[PDB]
DNA sequence: GGTTGGTGTGGTTGG
DNA sequence: GGTTGGGGTTGG
């Protein structure tokens, strides 16, 4: 998170941390959607011109955390995945359309104070929320410029569709939305590598609820002026995940 | 059911330091 | 079709 | 120091 600052403590309790066995690392954010299944972005689990593809059982998760590299005794739960779902329509090879990912946990999670799930929006939710020039939020524990010790947190706007079209040479699709300032709005900010996987939630002004709209996936560099980053629509890609979880058990 | 509203913050009747800049962007 | 679109027999992949 | 920096979001 470029520009972004420190997140208050339970201010994202769905954040979840993807962490590599050996050699031990941080790999990329994830959400909570429910007591044992998280959502990433596909890339970081499969990502061949990288040489990248972890299997269930190089990995773990970490949720309820804060600080980055701290053990948080007493606070932080860590989980075993049971099975990884990669989204069939991925593609790695071009433009990273479909970059999601279900992860199931080998137990349930027990909700606290630090640990909670984000709602997954519907039909109204994502079409009263999702506009431009409305703002979301994004958070992480990837870098600080183009490494923090505690979750950082940015709040940034939607950005219209040609907008999006005219910043980047690569082929946008509806399966993806971008987000950040423009040049002449003064202010800044920014997801960056390390932060794949987290969410780009948004508070309803109706139900007061926190939704995930969307998933960081890509950018060019980290905080350009007329560059922005990109996120996969989480409300397009509804049907698959409701499909996966109701299929394979909540 | 339960999902998306914070046990520190929603429940508490409490904001975060920046929610309202969200807020403010809608209409 | 599918946990998945259609340029529908491979492709960024089996059958 | 510890699974872990400098009470705390948690023991000792
Ligand atoms: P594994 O080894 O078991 O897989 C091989 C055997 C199963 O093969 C298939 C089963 C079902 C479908 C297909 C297939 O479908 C392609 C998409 C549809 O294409 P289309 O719109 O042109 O429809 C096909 C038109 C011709 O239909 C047939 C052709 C040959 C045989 C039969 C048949 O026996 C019954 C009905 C129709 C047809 C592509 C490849 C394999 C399989
Ligand atoms: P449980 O109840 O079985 O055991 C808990 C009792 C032991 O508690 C501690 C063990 C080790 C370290 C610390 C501790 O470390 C803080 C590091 C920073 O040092 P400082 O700046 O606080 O240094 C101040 C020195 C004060 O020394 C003492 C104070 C009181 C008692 C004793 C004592 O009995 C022997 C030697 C020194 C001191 C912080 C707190 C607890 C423990
Ligand atoms: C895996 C993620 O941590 C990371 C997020 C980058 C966010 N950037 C900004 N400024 N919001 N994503 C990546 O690193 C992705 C995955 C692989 C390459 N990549 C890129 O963003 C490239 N920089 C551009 C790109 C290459 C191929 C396909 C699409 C985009
Ligand atoms: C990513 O890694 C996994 C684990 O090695 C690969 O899964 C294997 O390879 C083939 C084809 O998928 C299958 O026989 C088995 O599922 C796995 N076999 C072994 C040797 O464990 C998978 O192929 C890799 N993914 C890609 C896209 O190359
Ligand atoms: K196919
Ligand atoms: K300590
Ligand atoms: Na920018």
């Amino acid at each position: 998170i470029v520009e972004g600052s420190d997140a208050e403590i339970g201010m994202s309790p769905w954040q979840v941390m993807l962490f590599r066995k050996s050699p031990q690392e941080l790999l990329c954010g994830a959400s909570l959607i429910s007591d044992r299944w998280v959502l990433t972005a596909a890339h970081c689990l499969l990502y061949p011109p990288w040489d990248k593809n972890f299997t269930e059982n190089d990995l773990l998760v970490r949720i309820g955390k804060h600080s980055r590299t701290r053990y948080e005794r007493n606070i932080e739960k860590i989980s075993m995945l049971e099975k990884i779902y990669i989204h069939p329509r991925y593609n790695w090879r071009e433009n990273l359309d479909r970059d999601i990912a279900l992860m199931k946990l080998k137990k349930p999670v027990a909700f606290s104070d630090y640990i909670h799930p984000v709602c997954l929006p519907d039909r109204e939710t994502a079409a009263s929320l999702l506009q431009a020039g409305y703002k979301g939020r994004v958070t992480g524990w990837g870098n600080l410029k183009e490494q923090p010790s505690v979750l950082q947190v940015v709040n940034l706007p939607i950005v219209e569709r040609p907008v999006c079209k005219d910043s980047t040479r690569i082929r946008i699709t509806d399966n993806m939305f971008c987000a950040g300032y423009k040049p002449d709005e003064g202010k800044r900010g920014d997801a960056c590598e390390g932060d794949s996987g987290g969410p780009f939630v948004m508070k309803s002004p109706f139900n007061n609820r926190w939704y995930q709209m969307g998933i960081v996936s890509w950018g060019e560099g980290c905080d350009r002026d007329g560059k922005y980053g990109f996120y996969t629509h989480v409300f397009r890609l509804k049907k698959w995940i409701q499909k996966v979880i109701d299929q394979f058990g909540e | 059911a339960d999902c998306g509203l914070r046990p520190l913050f929603e429940k508490k009747s409490l904001e975060d330091k920046t929610e309202r800049e969200l807020l403010e962007s809608y209409i």
